[PDB]
């Protein structure tokens, strides 16, 4: 599963870490939970796209780019 | 690894609001209701903050005897 010869150099992981070892504050850890600010993040993304210009092509209008390579009918 | 309330009261706490926080502040909330009735209310009464009279819901009858009334007769009418 890892090459022949030497093993990589520390491709072994490390110990697993305790729960009271983790860096993270109680405050951070606590507020992330209840406010849910992951989460809220990812709505505001939405709320980015939705005052940003659309993709959309009216067709048949307006029509999608074709290369002079394009194959159609014969 | 996950502590132990009885070996370590302490310890379990920080344990419990890290990895159970819906569940251990559920209790602390409980708690400071119970906190809040036996508190609030002395210090309330310590700055002058007097509890309002309670509002009639019945006809307020005055006590004692009748007060012999003149006026207001049938030969006023
Ligand atoms: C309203 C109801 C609220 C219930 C939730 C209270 C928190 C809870 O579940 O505590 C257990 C919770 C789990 O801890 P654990 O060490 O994983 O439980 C297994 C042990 O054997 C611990 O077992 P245990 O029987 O020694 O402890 C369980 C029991 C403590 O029970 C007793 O020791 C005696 C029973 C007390 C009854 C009080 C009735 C009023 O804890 C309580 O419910 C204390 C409530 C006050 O934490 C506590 O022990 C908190 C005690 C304070
Ligand atoms: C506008 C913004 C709101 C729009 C709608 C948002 C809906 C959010 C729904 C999320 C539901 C997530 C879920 O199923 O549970 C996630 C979790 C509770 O489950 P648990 O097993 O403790 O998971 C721990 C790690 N997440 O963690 C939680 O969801 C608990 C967070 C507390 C919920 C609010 C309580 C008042 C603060
Ligand atoms: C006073 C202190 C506040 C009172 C306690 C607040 C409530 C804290 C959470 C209550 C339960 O706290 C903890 O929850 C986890 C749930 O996986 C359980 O913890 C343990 O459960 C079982 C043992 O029964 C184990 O197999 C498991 O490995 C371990 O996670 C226990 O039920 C309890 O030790």
């Amino acid at each position: 599963a890892t090459p022949a010869g030497p093993p990589p150099k520390n491709f072994r992981l490390p110990p697993p870490k305790n729960w009271d070892e983790e860096s993270e504050s109680t405050i951070d850890k606590v507020g992330k939970y209840f406010l849910m600010t992951e989460m809220l993040r990812g709505m505001y993304v939405l709320l980015e796209q939705f005052f940003r210009p659309p993709y959309t092509i009216y067709y048949p209008f307006e029509k999608g780019p074709i290369s002079p390579r394009f194959r159609g009918e014969h | 690894t996950t502590p132990r309330f009885w070996s370590t009261p302490l310890k379990y706490c920080r344990w419990a609001a890290r990895e159970r926080p819906a569940l251990f502040f559920s209790v602390v909330i409980g708690a400071l209701g119970p906190v809040t009735l036996a508190t609030v209310p002395p210090l309330r009464r310590l700055i002058g903050d007097v509890d309002a009279a309670p509002i009639p819901l019945t006809y307020p009858i005055p006590p004692g005897p009748r007060k012999q009334l003149k006026g207001y007769d049938d030969d006023t009418e």
